[PDB]
């Protein structure tokens, strides 16, 4: 999530513009969640074509 | 003298920048260069910006 990347989760997984030049959210910290309980409800999307 | 083959760096992760680069980056390709320098060696690994 920043300009000039070009990763699969960039684009294809997740499609996040760099040009971008406002404020986008995206921390990393389980905290509350601390689902240990098979936390599969997220999906991943890997196959991108 | 290779089919080059850009689908690195932006793949996996961890990795280093390029810095060194023209416009719309991407898989590069367009442009395919003239020489591939390979270098190899194993660093302590904490320095990485040296
Ligand atoms: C680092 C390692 O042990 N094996 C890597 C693998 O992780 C990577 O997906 C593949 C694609 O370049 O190259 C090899």
């Amino acid at each position: 999530i920043a300009p000039g990347q070009t990763g699969k989760i960039a684009d294809y997984n997740y499609k996040l513009p760099d040009d971008f030049t406002g404020c986008v959210i995206a921390w990393n910290s389980n905290n509350l969640d601390s689902k240990v309980g098979g936390n599969y409800n997220y999906l991943y999307r890997l196959f991108r074509k | 003298n290779c089919v080059a083959d850009y689908s690195v760096l932006y793949n996996s992760a961890s990795f280093s920048t390029f810095k060194c680069y023209g416009v719309s980056p991407t898989k590069l390709n367009d442009l395919c260069f003239t020489n591939v320098y390979a270098d190899s060696f194993v660093i302590r690994g904490d320095e990485v910006r040296q």
